[PDB]
Formats: C-alpha cells, sequence, structure tokens
RNA sequence: UGUAACGGGGCUAAACCAUGCACCGAAGCUGCGGCAGCGACGCUUAUGCGUUGUUGGGUAGGGGAGCGUUCUGUAAGCCUG
RNA sequence: CCCGGCGAGGGGAGUGAAAAAGAACCUGAAACCGUGUACGUACAAGCAGUGGGAGCACGCUUAGGCGUGUGACUGCGUACC
C-alpha cells in the first residue's frame, strides 16, 4: 500500500520548505511523530498538514488501519511567481517578488 | 559584492545544523496527555507532577 | 523566403559542451568559458604529440646509470665502451636485463670493456 | 622461439602465436608472408651472435586484419593574426598473426 | 588503449644508519637525499619506492674545525613580520644538531606529496642514542 | 618590507683560461611510414595504389577549388498515421 | 464524493484514442531549483586542464586485451575575442 499526495501553489518558498524537509527525509524512516510536531518555523507546521491529509487519503482508499506506513520521498518545487511594486524615494521602487511552492508527500509500508 | 561562484555543497557546514530545530534532548512522555512535553514542565493539559494544575 | 539558422541551431553549442565534461564550475557550463577551456585542452593535447617521445629515453637511461654505477663504471663511459665493441648492443630500448637479469648485465659490463685500453 | 625482425622500416619482437601491426599490405585477410631480416632469436637461451642478423633464419605470419587506422587531428592556429586551418592525418594499418619462427 | 601494468603494494625494512665521522654537512646531506630517494638501491626512481630505512645517530661528529666553522648564516624567518634568525655551523652542532640538516634536506626531496613521504623517513638523531633500540638500525656498508 | 649582489643546496674548483673525447639536448639534419600539388615513371581497375624528382610560416591584399541553406518549377510525383 | 477553515490544493468518481490535453486548457532543449545508485575521498599551495594507467562497478565475449563510467599513481602545464 503506497499513497501520493501533493499540495499546489503553498504560499511559501521552495528553498524555506526544503530546509525542513531533510530533517523528515530518512533518519530510519522515524522523524514523524518522533519530531514533527515540536519542530521550529512555519515551514514545518505546512508539511505536517500535508502529512496528515496524505495518511487520510490512504484510509479513504483502504481498510481502516495505517499504522504501517512510514515517509519516503519528501520533496518540494517552485511554484509561479507574482511580479509586484512597492515605491520608494522619487521614486524608484521595491522588488517584492510574492512567491508559491508544490510539496509532494510519499507514505508507503514497504 | 556578489556571489562569483555557487559554494561546494558542503559550505553550508554550520547554518545547516541549524536550518531546522527542536532545540532540546528529547522531550517526555505523559500517561493523560497526547502531545510530548518539556523536561521539569507542564503538558498540553495541563499536567504537572501527575496532576492537573490548569484548564483549557 | 528566409534559411532561418534551424541547420545549425544549437549544434555548436553542443560540439563543445559534450567536451565540457568534468570541468569546474562555469567550464561545465558557460560556453565562452567551455570553448576557450577547450582550446586550451587542445593545446595541451597537442604539445603531448610533440612532447611524449621524451619519457621513453628518461625510463632507458634512468635504469642503465644507477645499474651501471652499482657496477663501479658512470652511463657515459659504459655506452661510449658498448660502441666501441662493434655489434652486440641490440639498441637502448633492450636495456631492460638492468632491473630483469643479474647475469645478462654483467655479461653486458664484459663486453662494454672487452675492446677497451 | 622468440624472435626479434625489421618489417616496414620498424623493428618487431614475436614468440609463436603472436600478432603484430605494419604499414599497408593490399593483399588483406587469410594470405601468408614470410620475413627474413631476422635480428636475434632464442629458445629461451638467445644465440647472442657477433654478427647483423640470423642466417638461414625467416618467421611465418598470416594476415588477421587489414584497413585504415582511426584519424588524428591536425590544426594550425594563430592569435591576433589570424588563421585556424585543418591539415587530414590517416594512415594505414596490416595485423599479422606469427605461425612460425625457424633458423 | 588501456594496456595493464603491475602495481606493488607490500612492503618490509629491516633498518639501517650511516655514519657522520670525518664527513662534511654539505655532501652528507647531499648523500642522504639520493639514499632516501633510493638511487644507490633501486632504479626509476623517484617513482614505486621500495626501498628501506635509513637513518644518522651520529649527525654531531661532522667535519671542519678550527677554520671556517664560525661561519654561514642560516637565515630564517619565525612568521612575525621581517623578524628573522641567523646562526652559524659552530653554534648549529652546539645546540640545534639534529635539525640543521632536517632543514636542508628537505629542498633536495622530490616535488610535490613524495617529498613529505620522503622526509616521514628521514629522523635524525645525535649523541649516538636513539629511540630504534628493538628495530633496530644496523650500519649501511660498502 | 624580510634573507636580498652563486637561481638555490652548496662550492679552492663546483671560481676563471683553452684543451681532448664522452654523455644529455628541438618538430632542426638524416632514416622509416605517410600527406597536398606538379614534371617523369611502375603495377593495375564497381580506380586508383605505389616509385622517383621537386616545393610546402603568412596576417594586408590579389586569384582560384569544394561544402551547405531556403523557395518556385520538376510535384496530376514520391515518403506518411 | 474524501481530507480541510461549507478555505486553497490535491485525491477519488464520470467523459475521451490521449486530461503528463482539466481551465494557468497543443508541443518544446536550457540558465535557476532538486533527485539516488555506482566510483573516488577526510591536512594542503597556484589559469583549474592534457597524454599513459592499477583498482571497482556496468556491458559483452572463452571471459583471455577491449566497450561504458569513475579513479589511485605518474610525464606535461602563468586566461581569452
Amino acid at each position: 500500500m503506497e499513497t501520493i499526495a501533493k499540495h499546489r501553489h503553498a504560499r511559501s518558498s521552495a528553498q524555506k520548505v526544503r530546509l525542513v524537509a531533510d530533517l523528515i527525509r530518512g533518519k530510519k524512516v522515524s522523524q514523524a511523530l518522533d519530531i514533527l510536531t515540536y519542530t521550529n518555523k512555519k515551514a514545518a507546521v505546512l508539511v505536517k498538514k500535508v502529512l496528515e491529509s496524505a495518511i487520510a487519503n490512504a484510509e479513504h482508499n483502504d481498510g481502516a488501519d495505517i499504522d504501517d506506513l512510514k515517509v519516503t520521498k519528501i520533496f518540494v518545487d517552485e511554484g509561479p511567481s507574482m511580479k509586484r511594486i512597492m515605491p520608494r524615494a522619487k521614486g524608484r521602487a521595491d522588488r517584492i517578488l510574492k512567491r508559491t511552492s508544490h510539496i509532494t508527500v510519499v507514505v508507503s509500508d514497504r | 559584492a556578489v556571489q562569483q561562484n555557487k559554494p561546494t555543497r558542503s559550505k553550508r557546514g554550520m547554518r545547516r545544523s541549524h536550518d531546522a530545530l527542536t532545540a532540546v534532548t528529547s522531550l517526555s512522555v505523559d500517561k493523560t496527555s497526547g502531545e510530548k512535553h518539556l523536561r521539569h514542565h507542564i503538558t498540553a493539559d495541563g499536567y504537572y507532577r501527575g496532576r492537573k494544575v490548569i484548564a483549557k | 523566403a528566409r534559411v532561418k539558422r534551424g541547420v545549425i541551431a544549437r549544434a555548436r553549442h553542443k560540439k563543445i559542451l559534450k567536451q565540457a565534461k568534468g570541468y569546474y564550475g562555469a567550464r561545465s557550463r558557460v560556453y565562452r568559458v567551455a570553448f576557450q577551456a577547450v582550446i586550451k585542452a587542445g593545446q595541451y593535447a597537442y604539445r603531448d604529440r610533440r612532447q611524449r617521445k621524451r619519457q621513453f629515453r628518461q625510463l632507458w637511461i634512468a635504469r642503465i646509470n644507477a645499474a651501471a654505477r652499482q657496477n663501479g663504471i658512470s652511463y657515459s663511459k659504459f655506452i661510449n665502451g658498448l660502441k666501441k665493441a662493434s655489434v652486440e648492443i641490440d639498441r637502448k630500448i633492450l636495456a631492460d636485463i638492468a632491473v630483469f637479469d643479474k647475469v645478462a648485465f654483467t655479461a653486458l659490463v664484459e663486453k662494454a670493456k672487452a675492446a677497451l685500453a | 622461439m622468440y624472435a626479434v625482425f625489421q618489417s616496414g622500416g620498424k623493428q618487431h619482437r614475436v614468440s609463436e602465436g603472436q600478432t603484430v601491426r605494419l604499414e599497408k599490405l593490399d593483399i588483406a585477410t587469410g594470405e601468408t608472408v614470410e620475413f627474413a631480416e631476422v635480428l636475434m632469436i632464442a629458445n629461451g637461451e638467445e644465440v647472442k651472435i657477433g654478427v647483423p642478423f640470423v642466417d638461414g633464419g625467416v618467421i611465418k605470419a598470416e594476415v588477421v586484419a587489414h584497413g585504415r587506422g582511426e584519424k588524428v587531428k591536425i590544426v594550425k592556429f594563430r592569435r591576433r593574426k589570424h588563421y585556424r586551418k585543418q591539415q587530414g592525418h590517416r594512415q594505414w594499418f596490416t595485423d599479422v598473426k606469427i605461425t612460425g619462427i625457424s633458423a | 588503449m588501456k594496456t595493464f601494468t603491475a602495481k606493488p603494494e607490500t612492503v618490509k625494512r629491516d633498518w639501517y644508519v650511516v655514519d657522520a665521522t670525518g664527513k662534511t654537512l654539505g655532501r652528507l646531506a647531499t648523500e642522504l637525499a639520493r639514499r632516501l630517494r633510493g638511487k644507490h638501491k633501486a632504479e626509476y626512481t623517484p617513482h614505486v619506492d621500495t626501498g628501506d630505512y635509513i637513518i644518522v645517530l651520529n649527525a654531531d661528529k661532522v667535519a671542519v674545525t678550527g677554520n671556517k666553522r664560525t661561519d654561514k648564516v642560516y637565515y630564517h624567518h619565525t612568521g612575525h613580520i621581517g623578524g628573522i634568525k641567523q646562526a652559524t655551523f659552530e653554534e648549529m652542532i652546539a645546540r640545534r644538531p639534529e635539525r640543521v640538516i632536517e632543514i636542508a634536506v628537505k629542498g633536495m626531496l622530490p616535488k610535490g606529496p613524495l617529498g613529505r613521504a620522503m622526509f616521514r623517513k628521514l629522523k635524525v638523531y645525535a649523541g649516538n642514542e636513539h629511540n630504534h633500540a628493538a628495530q633496530q638500525p644496523q650500519v649501511l656498508d660498502i
């Protein structure tokens, strides 16, 4: 049993989410429930909501148990950016590039 | 000044060990609380010394 | 009608960047840096074509002079005394017994003294 | 037997059943040849002759492969007084297996 | 083409020592560099070193006395700007007899990482006593 | 500025003179095997391969010998799900 | 229809040859972001490369002398329109 779930156009920069991705990836497949609820920064609570939705999409698909599952892949890709403007002295302006990301998680019983 | 070349992927060294943190070794389990709690400290349902001392 | 350059599009950048493998940083990504590094790689392969020969002599003589000085004589006096004998020399390519056989070397030093005073 | 001989102005060492690459011999595969310019010969002991070349010596060989060799690139450059002209460079080989060595 | 080459890797050493009594500090170091590189025992050289250990034990017993002994300069930069030290051959044998050859032989070892690999074998002693009394260094003779 | 007026180790020869042979020394000169042209030849063909003579730095510039693109005709064709 | 904040986004369900054609709606190499397995590797001096080549994997074949990748060791090495 394998479930793959993605969350797209998410309101965070992909590189900032890729800091928490390496803390959850690998490490004897034992970082979810171990530190995921207790990890700092706004990126960690985003990937936790995606992971708890991915295992709920496994219970939607087959049977009543999900206790054999672990995370096997966790990656994040760059969403389509928005060129905004904010004026300055004269001006002149700030670039204020607004960004998004696409998060993908895989959960498996193997 | 600007980055004239992309660094060898090892040079993030002592930032890479801080890029995501719990900053604690390693949080404790309690018999009447769901989420784990800090050493010498209160749980997310108000338990301290095995007894409930505050309400949420 | 127009030619639109499709006959050669991307093909010049390919021809250099396929030769840019393993080169450090910009040399394996930036065609202007890679082209310059490939002409310099061509210079060193051109110099090998015109310098390689020298290192074969440097193997031959180094084993002769060391073994001849272990026999009490200099290479310059050995090779001259061996040419003074007429023939029996087999050229500098075959002096390898200086690191492969003791008896064949002492018999070659005896031949390098046969015609001397 | 182990021998050394002259072929195409180049010297070659051969033991029975060994193979050597010469320059262009137009007769191609399966044809046989015989060489007489043998310099030294041995049975594990060399004849150690006090003269150039072996009397009555012959080496027997058969063609096993032939043709034009792999191309070498030759280019003539100069900086700031500009030229870059290319010269073509290909040569020919014939690969022959030794069937016998006698003297 | 890739025509195979036979690479040795295994080595065992029996330990030798050379006498400095009545010899010049210049040519003693030139002969010691030649013996460390192995060009008295092994051929080609500097490549594929299969040699044996060769050291000095009586390095203080070198020659030249009563004239040209209060001589030479041995200039050295300490690492503190223009800060420089100087010596004489008399002072060097009187208080630095193991180091005066050590600072001069490294300048005649092979270039690159092989220089360090030969320098690690040098191990010079003075006063006729070493830390190798169970190895044990025997006299190098012709 | 920091050895600072043998490259450097170091040196009464390893300094300096001229003298004799050896040795290392380039793509030079020669040999061996080829390339590109041309005067003269030899052996031979889905036609070129050897032999000999003779030459082979080149930007400014002059003058030649080939490769390639797209389009109209050939195309009332040919390739094609 | 499922999770979620009757959010947003995905994930099922239904249509199609194909929705990796699903609204930002056909096709498409890259600079920037990022992958796992093999191979080498934890003191080291210079335009960052080049010729030879042990070891190992990968490929194939009497494995037997030669392909795809990496790389110990080693001769050569102060950018350019």
